This record gives structure tokens, C-alpha cells and sequence, in this order.
RNA sequence: GACCUGGGCAUAGGGGCGAAAGACUAAUCGAACCAUCUAGUAGCUGGUUCCCUCCGAAGUUUCCCUCAGGAUAGCUGGCGCUCGCCGAUCAAGCAGUUUUAUCCGGUAAAGCCAAUGACUAGAGGCACCUAUUCUCAAACUUUAAAUGGGUAAGAGGCCCGGCUCGCUGGCGCUGGAGCCGGGCGUGGAAUGCGACGCGCCUAGUGGGCCAUUUUUGGUAAGCAGAACUGGUGCUGCGGGAUGAACCGAACGCCGGGUUAAGGCGCCCGAUGCCGACGCUCAUCAGACCCCAUAAAAGGUG
RNA sequence: AACUAGCCCUGAAAAUGGAUGGCGCUGGAGCGUCGGGCCCAUACCCGGCCGUCGACGGCA
RNA sequence: UAAUUAAAACAAAGCAUCGCGAAGGCCCUCGGCGGGUGUUGACGCGAUGUGAUUUCUGCCCAGUGCUCUGAAUGUCAAAGUGAAGAAAUUCAACGAAGCGCGGGUAAACGGCGGUCUUAAGGUAGCCAAAUGCCUCGUCAUCUAAU
RNA sequence: GGCGGUACACCUGUCAAACGGUAACGCAGGUGUCCUAAGGCGAGCUCAGGGGGGACAGAAACCUCCCGUAGAGCAGAAGGGCAAAAGCUCGCUUGAUCUUGAUUUUCAGUAUGAGUACGGACCGCGAAAGCGGGGCCUCACGAUCCUUCCGGCUUUUGGGGUUUUAAGCGGGAGGUGUCAGAAAAGUUACCACAGGGAUAACUGGCUUGUGGCGGCCAAGCGUUCAUAGCGACGUCGCUUUUUGAUCCUUCGAUGUCGGCUCUUCCUAUCAUUGUGAAGCAGAAUUCACCAAGCGUUGGAUUGUUCACCCACUAACAGGGAA
RNA sequence: GCUUACGGCCAUACCACCCUGGAAAUGCCCGAUCUCAUCUGAACUCGGAAGUAAAGCAGGGUCGGGCCUGGUUAGUACUUGGAUGGGAGACCGCCUGGGAAUACCAGGUGCUGUAAGCUA
């Protein structure tokens, strides 16, 4: 296909598969969650993150390779049930080619510009400037592994990357030092994955259910 | 031989020049538009103080 | 190029705000009218009879005719770079008393009540409005409200 | 497109709403001595050959239907001219519709 | 030999003649030459003749068998005229500007645990169902700016009385409107300005281009197409070596002074300061808007 | 020991001989942060002159 | 093809078709029933195609065109005819050639297919050709190599 | 340019940057219709969907209950709007009628088209208030001339009268889709003219998709062993020896393919000089570095650049210079 | 305070469940002769007064859902205007002004006009 120095920057609207842009092929990727998906808080309380620094658009093909990247060094240093990576953009965004430009011709209705809006050739994900691009959430001693995973699965990408570990406990949005006493007083349950926050402002009965 | 099909560009600047004047509310407005059944009392009421 | 259609563009500003659909509040159709009044102008999708065009809609101008269910409205538009008096007849969903003047005519009633108080008391009170003018000298009372250091945060990512 | 043969309109000549027979209006034969026959026809004369326009690239696919609108009193049979709006198919005697049937 | 050739003859222009090439028909042939109609028409090239003074554009709107042109509006000029200052910022009136008041909007953002649509993951309950979760919209949105659009900031007002009406009607005052008279300047935001007042005639132009920002198609383009404003075309000058458009600043002829942007080793006016602190060695160093390319990734320099 | 940030280095190949403008500059004439002084535009200020415009202008 | 093309182009004999018996065919002229063919008469004149000889020249008359009928039902001018009307006029019948309908005709223009199918479905021949894109087809031969 | 398409007259959403306006052969669509009701009015009714049930009867026939903000429907495209409506059903209807002007939109503020509010007639529906002069709104359409029809005690048919005829006045229709509205098939390689670098076919310039070339990461290959030599999935570049894209220069002309000839230049180095590396024992070969000093051939076929083959050779490297 | 008639704003008024209440009034309720009305006196229409709180209705309740208001988010996001600011670029910082929204948290839950009537 195209080179990725061709839909890099995000200069057109956003231009989703819908009733409008119909034909769109499927994304290079597909899989999102890897790793152990199905385990709980308490068992994966580090998060680590690859944070973008550019306002740039990813391909699905980048983000389905830096998966691949980074999901076989987990499984080799941390074992296959001992992570759980999350690839946080979903591509979205399709971008267009134009025709193949040829010569001449007396059909194609056009040889030139004359009618350039281009057919769908591929999906990519707009990502922001402090965006998270990927998350893996793993034991707290297997820290130097996620930092060399995500490392990894930059050279995968475009731009620039930061791998950050989040002060967050797992892949909920509570921090460390206040996840563990929010457990005690039942204000966070564990639903799946991560938790569900229970506030004090429903009906009663739900309060005598936890204790 | 394609040219430039609209334009906008030097049309404030030319609007500007002369000034973009308001209409010219002027005393005693004048009564086109008003009910025919309202202006047919109006003039009976003019014709008989 | 684009059409000439009376409506093009008016998806939103016809539309009816949220969860305020239905039929129309009584008290918009028992207002009185009369001529030389100033009023606003706001098309309602709901009533398709009589409504304003896209160009009138948030305009201001003042009624010279009245009739049953409507009210003609002298409106100022600005073609391209003159502004003309429109005539338009809309009828009585799409507008509404303009509160622009009231705020003249009670300072109009305002005025006229403190200067009678002058030729009944003998001052000369300034019924001008005047622009914010610079704040006063003033003492900043330290006793219980003492300065408290601020500094910059360091950086957190 | 039906109507009925029967409406009872506005008579300009009664000065009040009056039963009238509508019927599907045509054009008539042409008059070989109207003004512009006359002058057409001692232009087209001679050496010259076609002297004024024929209209060939017709778009129209249909017409307007004019109903002659004939008022049934008896001392008063007066005509009037009323047309609709384009129909492909227009009949004048017409089946009502009826709604709760197959 | 369907040979070559003289002279005399015949065929004349939309005609001749042609063993055919549109060949030949007096150096002229896909229609000879000469004269005339004729100074044929050309929305198309070219040119269009003295000086100074003042004002000064447009490449946009609509229509057109229009798109190399016109009509039309706008922009331009000229001619005035009505006044105001004179005769006291008298006050009105006006404004590509604020202020105050009052409306208008659905873009940025935000949201989807809110609807429409898209989409990831587990979990609970008896494939669904419930509570959560990841990620999105230009033709989605509860919500919602900034900037912006309209209006109102007085005597053309405010208040009061009487009168008229065929309209309206329980109620000549029930509405309403009109007419007439009277009362009350502390002209009742800021700033600026004589009214860019009222007309008439009117040339040129109707190929534009460029920049910041916004923005569409395109891999992109010194590409194509828009929006605001400026510039340019129409414009020289200081600076960017050079230059259409960048930066500064717009121009009668001069002297002095001082600056802008940019500079001050030498070319080359100006640091020929005993300038401050640090960084930096390059066997392709580096050297300033536009701008004359450089990246991912690396270095125990 | 990991990471990060400046300058420099690698990454870094085009055809006539050549371009921080040139010379050259390396306690700098380079880079970053700044100070003082200084240089001149048809800009600004003062004055002279020319013309235009305006004068709520002056004289029979 | 004078003055860029001498050729495979034109002509050619041969072959074949077409028209015409003279009040004719073909053609000329503004015109004369004037003129050319024609001082001619079908072994002739005029109009085309093909192109010596040899060998053959298939199939298609649906389309187009030409031509032949008129037990020709339609379409159908001027004039003439009938009727109505003060008349202008209107209406009606009649109604040539030609068209339509029918037949013939391809050495007339032309055409000559993937159980489907039309009008006939490319026959005898010939060929990667002066005609084949794919293609520098495949094989053989010709050369160290084409 | 042609072919295609209609961006030629219109409509919806978006583009459009929160008034309005705003372009491209921008995007997603729609239109030349349809309807005597699918118009008007009144009354009653509530829809889509889901659930519980109930002979035949089932995942879908019909009855019934509950929930149901409309998630249905409203002729059509889309947007908006709509719940005792604008939807459904029913029974009465012809406001889809006759007229004058004002007015909104497109706009020059012209016409036409499509709308709005009135006034004046005559009516419909409802007990009535009221509602209606077509379709819930935004679209569904046409000048002059001519023809045709309707309308008028009202004109002219002129030296008068009567009667035909004709003309005229007022209003419809017959149509111009290139939709403000000519009546209109090609070809020119025999060509001509006025022009155009407003506009194609060269070079050059910008761009580099494509072509060519070089990196980064390291799954994997290499018996084992990521990195001797390679490099999947990805990704960053360079180059202007490909082709396009663009139309800036040139149409009062820059001679147009290839070869021949001849000079110089670039290095992204085939060979040769000096080296490093190996999955380097030798020989041969491969990778890489300094490096363009020097060399890079003779032929068959094709007009060929490009190919292919024959041999030779240290090697028979790739290019630029309009 | 309450019950009705007509309303105004149109959820602080809605929704679910629970509890309480009949003084007047309201509602249910009792009937189908008449008017009227349907498959059916259920509804609609009409006639009536045996019962009195089951429902409607009203008033409470719920760490209720929703809704409303405020806080927080947040001077964050975004944005007017400015630079010969940075960066290869993507973009970012600053200057000058304007200034959001959700999550989250807290409070509240109909107000009121005209007319008539009644003090459980
Ligand atoms: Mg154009
Ligand atoms: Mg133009
Ligand atoms: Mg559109
Ligand atoms: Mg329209
Ligand atoms: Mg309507
Ligand atoms: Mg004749
Ligand atoms: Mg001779
Ligand atoms: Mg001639
Ligand atoms: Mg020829
Ligand atoms: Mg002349
Ligand atoms: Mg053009
Ligand atoms: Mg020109
Ligand atoms: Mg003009
Ligand atoms: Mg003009
Ligand atoms: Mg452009
Ligand atoms: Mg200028
Ligand atoms: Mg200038
Ligand atoms: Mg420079
Ligand atoms: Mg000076
Ligand atoms: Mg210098
Ligand atoms: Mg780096
Ligand atoms: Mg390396
Ligand atoms: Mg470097
Ligand atoms: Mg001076
Ligand atoms: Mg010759
Ligand atoms: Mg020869
Ligand atoms: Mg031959
Ligand atoms: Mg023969
Ligand atoms: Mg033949
Ligand atoms: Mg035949
Ligand atoms: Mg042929
Ligand atoms: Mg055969
Ligand atoms: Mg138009
Ligand atoms: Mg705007
Ligand atoms: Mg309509
Ligand atoms: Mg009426
Ligand atoms: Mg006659
Ligand atoms: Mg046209
Ligand atoms: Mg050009
Ligand atoms: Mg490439
Ligand atoms: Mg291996
Ligand atoms: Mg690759
Ligand atoms: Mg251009
Ligand atoms: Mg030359
Ligand atoms: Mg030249
Ligand atoms: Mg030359
Ligand atoms: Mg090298
Ligand atoms: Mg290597
Ligand atoms: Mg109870
Ligand atoms: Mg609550
Ligand atoms: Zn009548």
C-alpha cells in the first residue's frame, strides 16, 4: 500500500465508516484485548501506558503490528496469563487514494483531477497529544518487562511515544494510594476487569447488599 | 481555460467605501401594507373631525 | 453550488429545544401586538404558516401592521452592502415582545421620577449612565485576611 | 388523477355557488383566417423556403388539464376555464377509492 | 509504340480537362486571374501623438448559445445642490469603535453511563437481560463558548385633556387608530466627525494574484476551490545579498534632528564596548521571519 | 544504573566550478540569554519653498 | 501527383452486369422539341464493377437500394363535383404519380452466430500475410548468435 | 479538447469556520411526479415495538390484557414539525373557487416560479369558537410572437346601417429541460483565417503518488545462532536516470525518436589500488569502507531507447549535461 | 388549610412503590324510561343517590430513578487579537482579552391567577 508520510497528519475531517462512506475494508486490526482479559483488580495493579506526544493519525496497520510487537515479549517475559494489554484507539478515521493516474484513456470519466475525491483505502486512529495508545496492566514486579514491551511497539509507530506508568491502579480510573481504602469502605466493587463505583446516594437497599 | 468561479474578496472593502448606510426612518412612516379594512375606517375617521 | 431553498440551513434554528416539543404555550398567542412596538424575531418549525425567512431569524424591528393570527414587522437586511426596511408578515408564534427598549423606558420613567424630586428639593442629581469608571482608592484590611504565598507547582505528567 | 363532473363552485356570472358539469378542455380546430394564419401562410409563400421557427426538442412529457367548468342553470350556462396541475393520467369519470378493501 | 513533336484548331471557372495525382487550366488550383460591391465583417492581435494639477478603480453580483464578449449592480469621476458652521459642542445626526441593556445561533470544545449511529472488554442475573467499561462521528447530540449578527440608549420623547370613526364592541371610550390642544430640558452612555446630506451624469473594470488564520479535493504541488482581513495588481522607499507578495514604512522639492524594521570583523554606514554568563570542535561545523529541505533511529563526543 | 534535555556527531548519495551573499570567522565574526552605545528610510519632529484643499477670511 | 510520393496507385486486354428499337437510352443548353453520342442502330451507343491466362467464384432479398405487378384494402394535391349558408366560407364525395402492400434481384450496396439461435450462419480456398491486438505466437529451417 | 458526466432549471443534509451569504466535474441524495383525496372540516381513536394470555394456531392469521415520548405514520429525497394532533378511522364536503393590491424568498431588489399576511365576494365543515382560498413545511416548473378556449351591452371592422367574419381588451392552456426561452448532422491527413502559452503534445520548475534507492525496530530464516548474509508485520527517509499530477515559461515556432559522433561531469563502485567483515582453510564468492584515477568491448535480430542471445574480457557498473 | 371550575408557567409538576385522609366537595358507585350510544349502557349519552374511601384525587414516605438548582471539574478545554516566539515538521509556549461541558458532589421537588365552596 501507500506509505504511512501520507496519512499522517490529521488534515481532513474526520471521515468515518457509515451510511455515507460505504466499501470501507476491515481493519488491520481486530483484536484489542490480549494477555489475560479475564482477571481481576487486585491482580494486575500496575498500568502502564504509551502516551502520544503528536497530534497524528496511527493505521490500523501500525497499531495491529505494534500489538503483535508487544504482546509476544509479554507472553516470553511475563507469561500469557501474566498481562493484560489494551490498545486504547480504535481506527476510525478511513482515508481515501485517489485513482491510479495514468496517462490518457476515453473511459474512467477522468485521466487527471477531474473528479478526485478518492475511494476508501484504509482506517487510522486520530490520536491526540497526551492520548494513550496502548495500556497494559501487569504484576507490580513485572515493571521492567512492560516499560521494554511498550518501548518496543514505538518503533511500530510514527512520531513520538512516552511510556508512563500510570499512578491509576490497574485499568480503573482510581489512584493507588486511594484504591484500597475506597475497597474497605465498599465504594468500588470488582466488576470484571476492573471496578464499579457505588456512591452513597441510592436507595438503601443496595447499601445492605454490600455490607 | 478554467477561471475563478465566486468570490467574496473586495466586496466589503468596496461596501465600506461609500459607507453602509441605514435606511432613513423618516417621521410620519407611510401606511402601504396596512389592513384595507383598518386604512377605510382611518380615512372615515379623518374626513368627519 | 448551493439551493435556493427557503429552508437550506435551518435544521437547527426552526428546530424546538430539547424536550420542549409539543404544542405551543397559550400565553405566546394571547400577546398584544400593537403598531410601532419593538419585537423580536424566532421562527418555530411547529407552525409552518407565516414563518419569517432564515435571514430574519434573531432580527429586531418594529410592527406597523396587524391583522388576525400575524404582525407586519419593519426589519432591517443588509444585502450586500446596503441595508434595506423588509416588510415581512409573520405570524404571531415567531416573535416576541423585544425587552431591548424596556430598559429605556424604565430608566425614561426612572429619569423623569428623580428630576421632579430636584424642583421639589433643589439638587441636581446626574440622571447620565456613565461607563465603569476607574475603582476608587481603598484600604485592603489585613486583620484577619493575611497574604498567603503562592507558588508554581512542579510538573506532573 | 380523478375528478368528479360535478362541482359545485363559484359562478362569476350567478354571483353564487352553482353546481357545474366539468369536462376535459381541448384545443380546437385552427382558424385558416386568424391574423397570424393569415400572415404565416403569405410569408411561407413564394421562394424563401421555412420562414419562421419549428420547435423540435420538446421536454415536456405531459400537460396542464384544463376542466371546463359549465354552470347547469338553465338561464345561466356559463363556461369557465380551470387547470390543474401536470398528470400523466387524468380520467374524468373516475371509481372513488375505498379504503377497507383488497 | 497506348511513341515523340511543331503549327493550326476546340473545350473557360463551380466551368473545362483529367490512363485519376484533387492532377492541370500562363511560377496562381480542394475552384484561375482581373476589376468592382469594398474602407466587406472581426467579441480577435497590433498601435493610438504636449505638459503640469487634483481625484482615483475593477477582476465581484444577476442575466445572456455567455466562459477571450456583453447587459446589470457595485466600485470611479465630474457636476452640482440642500444645509450646518458664520450666527457660541446650539444641539441634532452619523460611525467597518467601544459601553449599557436586550435578543439571535449550534461552530470550537464537550458528550455518548443522554437519544441516533459506530465500537472494545469482561461481570452479574434466569443467546439475550441488568449494571459497568474501551474507543468515535462531517452529513449525531443532552450541553455549549470565544469571535460575531440584530435592536434599544429621548422633544419624532414622556405625560395629560378633548375630539373623530362607517373599524372593533356587554360597557362614544370597551378596544384600536386618527386628529387637536396643553405641560415638562438636567437633550437625559463613551469617543470621534461638518452633514461620507440630497440628486444628476458617468468612465474604467467584470482573466486577478498573494500572505496570516480558517478551510475543501488531492500523496503532494510555486496544485485546484472557498471564508475573514490585509496586501498587490495600481507602489516607489529602508531592510531580507538577490526578489511582486515577507518586515518596516507608503512618496510634493529640501536642510537639520531622531527612529522603524534590520544591523554595527571587512566588502559596507555603525560596537576600535578592556560588553555579561554559559554552551559548542564538526576529516560534510554553525550562522536568525517568509526562505530556499532533512527524518526515524543512534553516540561511553 | 536508568531516564531526560542542549550543542556537536552518525544517519546524510547527482551530475559545468560555487556559494551563511562574498571574504573569512573557532576567547569567536557560531549558538542561547541579555546590557550599553552606535548606523539610516521618500517614516516621525522643526524650519524654508512649491502646489492642492479648506478657511466658522482680509481688503472697493 | 510540372516543383518532396513512378508505386503495390491509374489504365489495360479479358470477364460480368446495367440501360436503350430512335416520340429511345445517356447527356448538353437561359431558351428553340436547339445540341453531343450520331456520317450512329444492339457484333451499337451509353452507365458501372472486376481486372491477362489458369482455377474457381459458396450461402443470405431480412435491412438498404433498384425493379416488376395493380383481385390497389389504405395514404392521397391542384382542378373539377355535391350539399349547407346572404355570401365569404364550411362540409362531403371523388381521389394521379409516389408512398404503403406484394414479387423479383447480391458479378446491387452489404452480411455470413454462441442446447440457444438468426437473414445466411464464412463454403472452396488462404493466412500470424501489405490483413493476428495478444506477440518477439508455437514448431521447423536459415546463423556462433536472428 | 474529445469520450463520460450535468456540477445547465430545481430540492435536502453537509461542506460553511454557532446571523445571513460563501466555491470546486466537494460529499450523501432527490426532482420534471403523485393525490376527488393523499384537498377542506368536524368527531372519535392511538401508533412502532415488546410482554403475559387465549380451540385449530406454529417464529408470523385473530381475540384480549399490560407496558409503551412517539422509537410509527404523515405519497416521494433528506431535514424539520406533529399525540384527544399534522397520524388512524369515520361522515359531510369542493377554499384545488371568484377578485384587488401589499409582501417574503431567488433578486438587479427585474420577470417568472414558489410562498406569506390581508381586504372584498361566494361557499364547505363544525353545536360553536373557529378552520380552509390545495397537499404539515422546505422541491415538483416557462417570456415575446402565434394558436386555442373562456369572459365580458363592452370596443373596432372606419363614408353610414344591418348581419357574417376579423381585430382588440381581461383570464387560462398549447413550450421553449441549453429550463430569462435560436428552428440546425457530419467530415477534412487537401485544408484556410483571426487568435491563444487564458490551452494540450518537449525540456525546465514545483510535487514524488508511482518507479528507483537507503535506513529504523527485530518476529523469523540461517542445522544450533535475531543482526556472516538476509528482515515479516510496521515505520522513517532520500533521489529526480520512471511514470504521473500540475499548466508557471514558450503557439508573430526553443526543430520532434533513435543511432552515429564527441567532450566533460555525478557515484547509488562492475573492474582495478589500499582495506575491514564472513556461515573467509585454499580457490572462488558475498557484505562493507576510502575512492570516479582508470577501463567498461566486438556482434545476430529489431527504427527502436528497452530487451534477448553469441562470443570476448580485469569488468563488460548505473546515470547526467534542454 | 382543604375541595372543585377555568387556567398561567409546562417534570422542583414526571415515574415506581408504600402509607394516610372524606367536613364540604370530588370520585367511584346505582340504573337504561327518555336524549344518545355502541358487537357490548364498558365507553359515550341520559336518569339517579343505596354505599363511603378500594382506586382516582390529595397529602406524606424512599441515603428512590428522573428533573431542577448550585458547587466541583476549571480559569481546565476552547477562543479574539500579537510577535523576525520555539520546532525539520506535527504542533507547542508566551503576550492581550473572553471563557465552557460531562463525570463527581450537594440541595430542592411544583409555583401561582380568577371564581365558588368547606373548616374533617
Ligand atoms: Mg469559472
Ligand atoms: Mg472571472
Ligand atoms: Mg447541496
Ligand atoms: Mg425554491
Ligand atoms: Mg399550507
Ligand atoms: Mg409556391
Ligand atoms: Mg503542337
Ligand atoms: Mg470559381
Ligand atoms: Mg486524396
Ligand atoms: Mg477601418
Ligand atoms: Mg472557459
Ligand atoms: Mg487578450
Ligand atoms: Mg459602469
Ligand atoms: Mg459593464
Ligand atoms: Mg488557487
Ligand atoms: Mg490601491
Ligand atoms: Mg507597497
Ligand atoms: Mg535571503
Ligand atoms: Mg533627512
Ligand atoms: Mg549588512
Ligand atoms: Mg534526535
Ligand atoms: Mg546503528
Ligand atoms: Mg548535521
Ligand atoms: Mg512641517
Ligand atoms: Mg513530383
Ligand atoms: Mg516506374
Ligand atoms: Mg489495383
Ligand atoms: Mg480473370
Ligand atoms: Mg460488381
Ligand atoms: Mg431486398
Ligand atoms: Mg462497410
Ligand atoms: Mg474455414
Ligand atoms: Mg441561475
Ligand atoms: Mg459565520
Ligand atoms: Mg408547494
Ligand atoms: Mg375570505
Ligand atoms: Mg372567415
Ligand atoms: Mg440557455
Ligand atoms: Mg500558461
Ligand atoms: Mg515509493
Ligand atoms: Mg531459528
Ligand atoms: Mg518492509
Ligand atoms: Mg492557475
Ligand atoms: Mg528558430
Ligand atoms: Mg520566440
Ligand atoms: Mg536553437
Ligand atoms: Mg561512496
Ligand atoms: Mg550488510
Ligand atoms: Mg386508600
Ligand atoms: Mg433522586
Ligand atoms: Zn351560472
Amino acid at each position: 500500500r501507500r506509505p504511512a508520510r501520507c496519512y499522517r497528519y490529521c488534515k481532513n475531517k474526520p471521515y468515518p465508516k457509515s451510511r455515507f462512506c460505504r466499501g470501507v475494508p476491515d481493519p488491520k486490526i481486530r483484536i484489542f484485548d490480549l494477555g489475560r482479559k479475564k482477571a481481576k483488580v487486585d491482580e494486575f495493579p500496575l498500568c502502564a501506558h504509551m502516551v502520544s506526544d503528536e497530534y497524528e493519525q496511527l493505521s490500523s496497520e501500525a497499531l495491529e503490528a505494534a500489538r503483535i510487537c508487544a504482546n509476544k515479549y509479554m507472553v516470553k517475559t511475563c507469561g500469557k496469563d501474566g498481562f493484560h494489554i489494551r490498545v486504547r484507539l480504535h481506527p476510525f478515521h478511513v482515508i481515501r487514494i485517489n485513482k491510479m493516474l495514468s496517462c490518457a484513456g476515453a473511459d474512467r470519466l477522468q485521466t487527471g483531477m477531474r473528479g478526485a475525491f478518492g475511494k476508501p483505502q484504509g482506517t487510522v486512529a486520530r490520536v491526540h497529544i497526551g492520548q494513550v495508545i496502548m495500556s497494559v496492566r501487569t504484576k507490580a514486579q513485572n515493571k521492567e518487562h512492560v516499560i521494554e514491551a511498550l518501548r518496543r511497539a514505538k518503533f511500530k509507530f510514527p512520531g513520538r511515544q512516552k511510556i508512563h506508568v500510570s499512578k491509576k491502579y490497574g485499568f480503573t480510573k482510581f489512584n493507588t494510594c486511594d484504591f484500597d481504602n475506597m475497597l474497605a469502605e465498599k465504594r468500588l466493587i470488582p466488576d470484571g476487569c476492573g471496578v464499579k463505583y457505588i456512591p452513597s446516594r441510592g436507595p438503601l437497599s443496595r447499601w445492605k447488599a454490600l455490607h | 481555460a478554467k477561471s475563478k468561479n465566486h468570490t467574496t474578496h473586495n466586496q466589503s472593502r468596496k461596501w465600506h467605501r461609500n459607507g453602509i448606510k441605514k435606511p432613513r426612518s423618516q417621521r410620519y412612516e407611510s401606511l402601504k401594507g396596512v389592513d384595507p379594512k383598518f386604512l377605510r375606517n382611518m380615512r372615515f375617521a379623518k374626513k368627519h373631525n | 453550488t448551493n439551493t435556493r431553498g427557503k429552508r437550506r440551513g435551518t435544521r437547527y434554528m426552526f428546530a424546538r429545544p430539547f424536550r420542549k416539543h409539543g404544542p405551543i404555550p397559550l400565553s405566546t398567542y394571547m400577546r398584544i401586538y400593537k403598531k410601532g412596538d419593538i419585537v423580536d424575531i424566532k421562527g418555530t418549525g411547529t407552525i409552518q404558516k407565516g414563518m419569517p425567512h432564515k435571514c430574519y431569524h434573531g432580527k429586531t424591528g418594529r410592527v406597523y401592521n396587524v391583522t388576525q393570527h400575524a404582525v407586519g414587522i419593519i426589519v432591517n437586511k443588509q444585502v450586500k452592502g446596503k441595508i434595506l426596511a423588509k416588510r415581512i408578515n409573520v405570524r404571531i408564534e415567531h416573535i416576541k415582545h423585544s425587552k431591548s427598549r424596556d430598559s429605556f423606558l424604565q430608566r425614561v420613567k426612572e429619569n423623569e421620577k428623580k428630576k421632579v424630586e430636584a424642583k421639589k428639593e433643589g439638587t441636581w442629581i446626574e440622571l447620565k449612565r456613565q461607563p465603569a469608571a476607574p475603582r476608587p482608592a481603598h484600604f485592603v484590611s489585613t486583620k484577619n485576611n493575611k497574604p498567603q504565598l503562592l507558588e508554581p507547582i512542579p510538573y506532573e505528567f | 388523477v380523478n375528478v368528479p363532473k360535478t362541482r359545485r363552485t363559484y359562478c362569476k356570472k350567478c354571483k353564487k355557488h352553482q353546481p357545474h358539469k366539468v369536462t376535459q378542455y381541448k384545443k380546437g380546430k385552427d382558424s385558416l383566417y386568424a391574423q397570424g394564419k393569415r400572415r404565416y401562410d403569405r410569408k411561407q409563400s413564394g421562394y424563401g423556403g421555412q420562414t419562421k421557427p419549428i420547435f423540435r426538442k420538446k421536454a415536456k412529457t405531459t400537460k396542464k388539464i384544463v376542466l371546463r367548468l359549465e354552470c347547469v342553470e338553465p338561464n345561466c350556462r356559463s363556461k369557465r376555464m380551470l387547470a390543474i396541475k401536470r398528470c400523466k393520467h387524468f380520467e374524468l369519470g373516475g371509481d372513488k377509492k375505498r379504503k377497507g378493501q383488497v
